[PDB]
């Protein structure tokens, strides 16, 4: 995992209040101050807090930071449908580098809680006469727009071949995503089922394939 | 009022060496560090270097075998070359100002965070090789009792560059269609898949096509999607 | 040893 760690998605309803935390180590948030931004996609991150809880001008008091031990907190009062976006904490590591944590997501919760439907396709056969395996896990109907997905072999996790999209607005204003997990035909053919895991809300909804032919 | 300018290529081909520059007005290098940051698409943010307008440096060393930063006072601007790129690489870069701690021992500058960015610059690596999509059917699964509902699909796998279409039936089937955006693949090339649900009922009397379209390459596939399973 | 602050041009 990277050296900071955020947790990924954080909602509360307009005019409620939030936190997000950072956790770090001695190497970064023990020894040097926390910065944090707010990013709207297709924008560039903004600077919100510095030296651990301080406010540039320009950023409305209902932002504040923190620091404790070796790590930091963003609180957000008064929820606005505008303070949507993806926020980030940074600090420099001892490693020689500043380092960001993997971001937040926060959500203005403006409709019910939906967990994700889950479809997953094995490899066709057409695909598997190319030499070639894609196994395709597709992720609808969700909000609010965050999940996060596990792919196991038989019972084993499996991180390397894996490519999953960002979460889209449907038009139903719930949310889509995809993951792609690329085998070669000897694993898929080699291992007795793969499951496509997806966390949403602190619940996982998963479905399983297994190699089938006549 | 000090305003930062990316400048780039915008497509740079894997191996070559990725450069960029950064213009700063209403203000100057002069007393600053500055660095720049990148983020690949739906990605998180990587710090990349810092460098002081005197000119010394400090690399991430996750780069520091490809990457160097040069600063032209004069001009107010200060660049990066990141060598031997690949797909890895492909992300929107931005330059920034820094500020953080610094230590009259060896430690020097600690950059703790970037309080003016650049509005950034995508970077594409990749031979911009146009590229039509193979397209696979993606089977309804072997479903008994009724079956009530099936999910067939189509793998549209491996074009560039974006976009693709994709409709069902001719279009005359949108109910419970849904196509998903692309994923873009460490190969450089996109994919993206299709379904639509349908009534179990009727899978022995209705065909279903997914019609693809890749017009930059003018790939257009009609894909019949079956049950299998014998 | 000393903060650099946001905006704080800085000759070492």
């Amino acid at each position: 995992q990277s050296v900071l760690t955020q947790p990924p998605s954080v909602s509360a309803a307009p005019g409620q209040k939030v936190t997000i935390s950072c956790s770090g180590s001695s190497s970064n948030i023990g020894n040097n101050m926390v910065s944090w931004y707010q990013q709207h996609p297709g924008t560039a991150p903004k600077l919100l807090i510095y030296e651990n809880s301080k406010r540039p001008s320009g950023i409305p008091d209902r932002f504040s930071g923190s620091r404790s031990g070796t790590s930091a907190t963003l609180g957000i009062i008064g929820l606005q449908t505008g303070d949507e976006a993806e926020y980030y904490c940074a600090t420099w590591d001892g490693s020689l580098r500043t380092v960001f944590g993997g971001g937040t997501k926060l959500t203005v919760l403006s409709q019910p809680k939906a967990a994700p439907s889950v479809t997953l396709f094995p490899p066709s056969s057409e695909e598997l006469q190319a030499n070639k395996a894609t196994l395709v896990c597709l992720i609808s109907d969700f909000y609010p727009g965050a999940v996060t997905v596990a792919w196991k072999a038989d019972s084993s996790p499996v991180r390397a071949g894996v490519e999953t999209t960002t979460p889209s607005k449907q038009s139903n204003n719930k949310y889509a995503a995809s993951s792609y997990l690329s085998l070669t035909p000897e694993q898929w053919k080699s291992h007795r089922s793969y499951s496509c895991q997806v966390t949403h809300e602190g619940s996982t909804v998963e479905k399983t394939v297994a190699p089938t032919e006549c | 009022q000090v305003q930062l300018q990316e400048s780039g290529p915008g497509l740079v081909k894997p191996s070559e060496t990725l450069s960029l520059t950064c213009t700063v007005s209403g203000g100057s290098i002069s007393g600053f560090h500055w660095s720049w940051i990148r983020q690949p698409p739906g990605k998180g943010l990587e710090y990349i270097g810092y460098i002081y307008y005197s000119g010394s440096t400090s690399y991430n060393p996750s780069l520091k075998s490809r990457v160097s930063m040069s600063v032209d006072t004069s001009r107010n601007q200060f660049s990066l070359e990141l060598s031997s790129v690949t797909a890895a690489d492909t992300a929107v870069y931005y330059c920034a100002r820094d500020f953080g701690e610094y230590h009259y021992d060896g430690r020097g500058f600690q950059c703790e965070g970037f309080d003016l960015w650049g509005q950034g610059t995508l970077v594409t690596v990749s031979s911009a090789s146009t590229k039509g999509p193979s397209v696979f059917p993606l089977a309804p699964s072997s479903k008994s009792t009724s079956g009530g509902t099936a999910a067939l699909g189509c793998l549209v796998k491996d074009y560039f560059p974006e976009p693709v279409t994709v409709s069902w039936n001719s279009g005359a089937l949108t109910s419970g269609v849904h196509t998903f955006p692309a994923v873009l693949q460490s190969s450089g090339l996109y994919s993206l898949s299709s379904v639509v649900t349908v009534p179990s009922s009727s899978l022995g009397t209705q065909t279903y096509i997914c019609n693809v379209n890749h017009k930059p390459s003018n790939t257009k596939v009609d894909k019949k999607v079956e049950p299998k399973s014998c | 040893s000393i903060k650099i602050r946001p905006r704080q041009a800085f000759y070492a």
